[PDB]
RNA sequence: CGACUUACCAACCCGAUGCAAACUGCGAAUACCGGAGAAUGUUAUCACGGGAGACACACGGCGGGUGCUAACGUCCGUC
RNA sequence: UCCUCCUAAAGAGUAACGGAGGAGCACGAAGGUUGGCUAAUCCUGGUCGGACAUCAGGAGGUUAGUGCAAUGGCAUAAGCCAGCUUGACUGCGAGCGUGACGGCGCGAGCAGGUGCGAAAGCAGGUCAUAGUGAUCCGGUGGUUCUGAAUGGAAGGGCCAUC
RNA sequence: UGCCUGGCGGCCGUAGCGCGGUGGUCCCACCUGACCCCAUGCCGAACUCAGAAGUGAAACGCCGUAGCGCCGAUGGUAGUGUGGGGUCUCCCCAUGCGAGAGUAGGGAACUGCCAGGCAA
């Protein structure tokens, strides 16, 4: 929630004179955030959904939803009923609270860091990114778990073009390497 | 190996535009809806139309879809 | 040997020749072989017709061929009776009717295509003319 | 016809039974559907039965 | 779109009451100011509406968009039904949950007169 | 927001070596021992 | 980890030309159903009852399947 | 034998050892009602993940889907999800379609008693069209209708069903 | 009466898309919070509730623009009813009906009931 007020109270002014528009309320604002791992091995194991949605669930807020295969495909021997992944989605104080826990204490702590990717854009205004392992998330701490499995976090805003949008991001300092 | 074949269900229209009707005569057999039921008409589960009211029956177009419509005017 | 891949149904009706041609105009090229007769070219006769004028020619310019078979025709094999079912297919033929244009020609001189038009209309069975581009 | 024939009889004292179809392996527990008795005007359960 | 997403849900309600012929009573609820109109089966004419625009019932509610607000324009449509002369209508959603506003609206007009 | 369905979301402070101490809401635990944070990193 | 060329294969598309009994974003002429009106027809119409025969059809015109757009061939619709 | 299209000539019907395909089921839910939602195929980004898994945005507007072949239909959705349920109910049924007939199909409305919904209302199985077999002879249950001197029963009859 | 807006209709692509401009006193939308009603097969998204700080981007309404879709003649052609003829696997004549496509052009809507604000 601090940078909500941090969000509320100058870099709304400093957007605004960046982009000189005739309104405060062009600025682009987070709307939501979500978190998916396509596991599939459902098939060969199902009984790691359980844990798959509660380290979901630790690192997140709330409760995860296990999605389902929209179509059938021979490649993966998977049909539409049969879960293959879970998700949550982020929103209101929880995704703020969230990011911070995520910018604060989860990039320093990649094994092995190198450098957060810019390229990595849809061109709209959402960004995406993944991720190899949990220990960036304090929630992990290598002795309840023993699973290498990573996961994305896909972030929109409320952008109209890639322009504004890494200015967004460029105000939220973001690594940008 | 072809030869087979399935009976006529006799399907089409049975009353015809400006033609009186008494009630729960059958104005059109059908396999889907070719004519959507409007005013003292009735659609059954065959999708066959019939009317409720005695009168003429009328065919005319309504809705975003151009679709066809039959109704009874009690005249 | 211009055959359809994949067709819908292996076979169809006889169907009728009547009517009028659709593709009178000579669109492509400058000079075309236009028919005013009636009737159907096989694929062997087409394929005759074409390697005919690519020879004439004598590779140069550019040929269009206009029509296409698409038409499955039967035959019954040789002492078999009347009935047992339609026949099997054997070759396919193309429905031309009278003003349409049939191969198309460019690229080369006025004169070497009336000869070479003429050559390939000695190997078709229906009445054929040589016409020219012509501006709308 | 891998789906067979059962009967209905309605719990209440007349003898009264509906008839359906249902496949035993699939579902092999007792129906108990509340169908109406025309013997004494009221819809009672009806239990499945041989 | 919102506005879509309503016409769509509501649509089979309309369509409903326009073969049954009957009068039907719609209502438009919004952030402010709750909309209630009587239709005729034709539906060209409308018979009577309320609403908490009008001056003459707002200036007795604090606010306008609350329970307060929909009972009073409920009861406002109620009696002027009543004057008018019709008794018998069909409530309609209009795409909106019979919950809030809408139920407040409705049971209203039910114990106001306008039973339905 | 559903009951009795999500796991503990109760306030704890955290902090790390470089002396900085920040509180966030999570199913951590009950104590958090960090040695980097956003800043004072060698970024 | 950046990046680039192409004498060479080619998808999705765009322009132009066609084809289809089992394609239709279009669509007749006739035929058929219903209403009104005049003329004309030995009620030519319908219903009920007594008696039947017939239920191997042929050719011609038109619209088709089949055959080879062969048959005084074969199988349908209509006259 | 039955169902889909074509032949079939713009009502219906219309043959061939004419051209293509299916059916002899399934489902107490996939039925009823209420409430809600809206696909295929592509483009950009993104751990494993790559043409093709899941996630976010856009293009697209039914090319999807609809228990089963085909045709016709279906955004009010007949398509997808959930709650509560048994109207897949009994006795009738004006009036129609369809056949030489046996027969088959549609059906508002009335009575009794139910389900869903605040309510208007909807519900007499399933998006529709195949999933079926006459009569005889017999079996099981109900009903003093009958029961050959009378009182019973046997056996028939009626209703349900195999 | 007029400028405007909201609701329910008639008619439904001449009515729909694209591009540009414009609208906040009312209304509408976004928006603030949600301990309670209510809701997410997770999420105040949607749905619902309490409010109004802000605002007219989005969305929506209005205006402009033909860039598309769309509408569309007259004439000619195809086809065809009836009656005739021929070099009769096809076509012609007399007569009646007359497309489809395309061309000129039209076109970026009109209108009914109710309520409100503004200006008369």
């Amino acid at each position: 929630a601090k940078l909500h007020d941090y969000y509320k109270d100058e870099v709304v002014k400093k957007l605004m004179t960046e982009f000189n528009y005739n309104s405060v309320m062009q600025v682009p604002r987070v709307e939501k955030i979500t978190l998916n791992m396509g596991v599939g091995e459902a098939i060969a194991d199902k009984k790691l959904l359980d844990n798959a949605a509660a380290d979901l669930a630790a690192i997140s807020g709330q409760k995860p939803l296990i999605t389902k295969a929209r179509k059938s495909v021979a490649g993966f021997k998977i049909r539409q009923g049969y879960p293959i992944g879970c998700k949550v989605t982020l929103r209101g104080e929880r995704m703020w609270e969230f990011f911070e826990r995520l910018i604060t204490i989860a990039v320093p702590r990649i094994r092995d860091f190198r450098g957060l990717s810019a390229k990595s854009f849809d061109g709209r205004g959402n960004y995406s990114m993944g991720v190899r392992e949990q220990i960036i998330f304090p929630e992990i701490d290598y002795d309840k778990v023993d699973r290498v499995r990573g996961l994305d976090i896909t972030i929109t805003t409320t952008a109209k073009s890639d322009e504004e949008g890494r200015a967004l991001l460029a105000a939220f300092d973001f690594p940008f390497r | 190996r072809n030869g087979r074949d399935s009976e006529a269900k006799r399907l089409g229209v049975k009353r015809f535009g400006g033609e009186s009707v008494l009630a729960g005569s059958i104005i059109v057999r059908q396999r889907g809806t070719k004519f959507h039921a409007g005013a003292n008409v009735g659609c059954g589960r065959d999708h066959t139309l019939f009317a409720k009211a005695d009168g003429k029956v009328k065919f005319e177009v309504k809705g975003p879809k151009n679709r066809k419509f039959i109704s009874i005017e009690a005249e | 040997m211009l055959q359809p891949k994949r067709t819908k149904f292996r076979k169809m009706h006889k169907g009728r020749n009547r009517g009028l041609a659709q593709g009178t105009d000579v669109s492509f090229g400058s000079f075309g072989l236009k028919a005013v007769g009636r009737g159907r070219l096989t694929a062997r006769q087409i394929e005759a017709a074409r390697r005919a004028m690519t020879r004439a020619v004598k590779r140069q310019g550019k040929i269009w061929i206009r029509v296409f078979p698409d038409k499955p025709i039967t035959e019954k094999p040789l002492a078999v009776r009347m009935g047992k079912g339609k026949g099997n297919v054997e070759y396919w033929v193309a429905l031309i009717q009278p003003g349409k244009v049939l191969y198309e020609m460019d690229g080369v001189p006025e004169e070497l295509a009336r000869e070479a038009f003429k050559l390939a209309a000695a190997k078709l069975p229906i009445k054929t003319t040589f016409v020219t581009k012509t501006v709308m | 016809g891998i789906r067979e024939k059962i009967k209905l009889v309605s719990s209440a004292g007349t003898g009264h039974f509906y008839t359906t179809t249902k496949n035993k392996r699939t579902k092999p527990e007792k129906l108990e559907l509340k169908k109406f008795d025309p013997v004494v005007r009221q819809h009672v359960i009806y239990k499945e039965a041989k | 779109d919102k506005k879509s997403a309503r016409i769509r849900r509501a649509t089979r309600a309309r369509r409903k009451l326009q073969e049954l012929g009957a009068t039907r009573l719609v209502v438009h609820r919004t952030p402010r100011h709750i909309y209630a109109q009587v239709i005729a089966p034709n539906g060209s004419e409308v018979l009577v509406a309320a609403s908490t625009v009008e001056k003459a019932i707002a200036e007795q509610l604090k606010y306008t968009g609350n329970k307060d607000a929909a009972a009073a324009v409920g009861k406002a449509v109620a009696e002027r039904a009543l004057e008018k002369g019709i008794k018998d209508v069909s409530f309609d959603r209009s795409g909106f949950q019979y919950h809030g506003r809408v139920q407040a609206l409705a049971d209203a007009a039910r114990e106001a007169g306008l039973q339905f | 927001m559903k009951k009795d369905i999500h796991p503990k979301y109760e306030e704890i402070t955290a902090s790390c070596s470089c002396g900085n101490v920040m509180k966030i809401r999570s199913t951590v635990g009950h104590d958090l021992n960090l040695d980097v944070c956003s800043k004072c990193h060698p970024f």
